[PDB]
RNA sequence: GCUUGAGUCUCGUAGAGGGGGGUAGAAUUCCAGGUGUAGCGGUGAAAUGCGUAGAGAUCUGGAGGAAUACCGGUGGCGAAGGCGGCCCCCUGGACGAAGACUGACGCUCAGGUGCGAAAGCGUGGGGAGCAAACAGGAUUAGAUACCCUGGUAGUCCACGCCGUAAACGAUGUCGACUUGGAGGUUGUGCCCUUGAGGCGUGGCUUCCGGAGCUAACGCGUUAAGUCGACCGCCUGGGGAGUACGGCCGCAAGGUUAAAACUCAAAUGAAUUGACGGGGGCCCGCACAAGCGGUGGAGCAUGUGGUUUAAUUCGAUGCAACG
């Protein structure tokens, strides 16, 4: 019913997971998938082979709506970063913008101190 | 960043634009601030410049 | 170790030849009785030709050529993996790795003779079927559904 | 009396100086609404936890608190503690440049007064994130921890209070002097300023090093050098920076501060070796990679234990155990 030619190609590329998701041209969801459905656990679900994985599975999901521009938004460090964008590329999308939407601590918030060892 | 190619490509290279974000930037804050801590290492890099 | 190894030359069968074949009484050795092992060979052979049509030798050979792995899982801290990590073997060790299984196989078989065991064994090759073929299917299944770099 | 000490005035210089008041954007969070669907989150693996009551992600709107990415640097400023977006207002300190006055008015300081990070305590606000505490989960044999998921106080603000910190350049303060190198920063005079620059002269500031000093490490013109002035302190370690008392504090305790007893050292710096689940490097069937065993079974053979009048004696991790 949305059919537009052109939405956001937005990337969570999550140290610990990476989630794939495409957006409307206005920010309205139209698909996703994870390491999770690709069948990873560990830091395995981080890599550039589990990307794939999702990014094709989020393709079957969402070409049928007929979209074929990217407007690629990485986010946060996690492997598989770019295997993702060159996926959707290589199945029937076209790049058009690779543009930045990244959180950037101005220590906004009090970071913790996570793993000590 | 928001640097972007000019023509559709996957030649065209995106972690060129890691330049300016990423950089010290992220990747080594999720741990506490402390201001003892990055006041300190500087120092090491000034025997290596001259030396 | 200084430098790296040598190759070591070995004798192809002497009826037929084929080295691949010859690798295949290697594989077959125990006991050191290479003699007792020259019967089986041909034994194993004659099975695989009535049965089977592409040549005598490509009753093993490409039978074979089609149920090697084309990748082999150790493991080592470099990369950033605790992982059990794909690797393309050279094409010599393909086969090795094979030819074994095959031959665990028949020993699993009591069907009467190293001949007739291992010889229907290696018939079920071309038909992608028997436990012989599996390990394949299990190294390949861990690797590709459980990436971690390569 | 004199001016070169000190000090003021003058004219500027730069800066996260301070305090109060305004204010911005990013980010996180929550709340609202939409979209969209079966997982999210986490880890070394996991589980607790959070998901179809529709989360996570994504967008849109709103609210709030705290902190300011970059900047940003042994960079700068402050007596020290310490101080980071941005602006305003009130206001402090330093410095430099001319001259000019004052006329030793100074230095330091027991007592005393003042400033004092953080935590903490009282009263009222405020509450995002993180997080003592606390509760599960996990690890371990245990695990009141490290580790994960949460989360209260607290952190934040106003006001008062306590006054501690390996309060650190571990160097009292001030002054006076004594080889130098390279760098930072910040003024100023001068040079076809005919260079983005060249020579001077100061202020503050780092790294290196000569002499010298020191036990050495090093310190090295901003000294631990060479001097002085005054003060503070130390006088074996443990006992013990505790007790007892006094003093201060709302309290916590701070502040002052022992003695008995007890030990023959305690301690510093450096050398050598050794070790390090330190680092860098390099080897060996050390491992990986393979192939075969042993331990299962019986027997041979040695030993231990036990028994026997004696089970001759020695060997005991590998490096005793055909």
């Amino acid at each position: 019913r949305k059919q537009v030619s052109d939405g956001v190609a937005h990337i969570h590329a999550s140290f610990n997971n990476t989630i794939v998701t495409i957006t409307d041209r206005q920010g309205n969801a139209l698909g996703w998938a994870t390491a999770g459905g690709s069948g990873f656990r560990g830091s395995r679900k981080s890599t550039p082979f589990a990307a794939q994985v999702a990014a094709e599975r989020c393709a079957d999901a969402v070409k049928e709506y007929g979209i074929k521009n990217l407007e690629v938004m990485v986010k946060g460090p996690g492997p598989g970063r770019e295997s993702t964008i060159r996926a959707l590329n290589a199945a029937g999308f076209r790049i058009t913008n690779i543009t930045d939407v990244t959180p950037i601590p101005h220590n906004g918030c009090r970071p913790p101190k996570k793993r000590r060892v | 960043i928001k640097v972007r190619e000019n023509e559709p490509f996957d030649v065209a290279l995106r972690r060129f634009k890691r330049s300016c974000e990423k950089a010290g930037v992220l990747a080594e804050v999720r741990r506490r601030e402390f201001y003892e801590k990055p006041t300190t290492e500087r120092k090491r890099a000034k025997a290596s410049a001259v030396k | 170790r200084r430098r790296v190894i040598g190759q070591r030359k070995i004798l192809p069968d002497p009826k037929f030849g084929s080295e691949l074949l010859a690798k295949f009484v290697n594989i077959l050795m125990v006991d050191g009785k290479k003699s007792t092992a020259e019967s089986i060979v041909y034994s194993a052979l004659e099975t695989l030709a009535q049965r089977s049509g592409k040549s005598e030798l490509e009753a093993f050979e490409v039978a074979l050529e089609n149920v090697r792995p084309t990748v082999e899982v150790k493991s080592r801290r470099v990369g950033g993996s605790t992982y059990q990590v794909p690797v393309e073997v050279r094409p010599v060790r393909r086969n090795a790795l094979a030819m074994r299984w095959i031959v665990e196989a028949a020993r699993k078989r009591g069907d009467k003779s190293m001949a007739l065991r291992l010889a229907n064994e290696l018939s079920d090759a071309a038909e992608n079927k028997g436990t012989a073929v599996k390990k394949r299917e299990d190294v390949h299944r861990m690797a590709e559904a459980n990436k971690a770099f390569a």
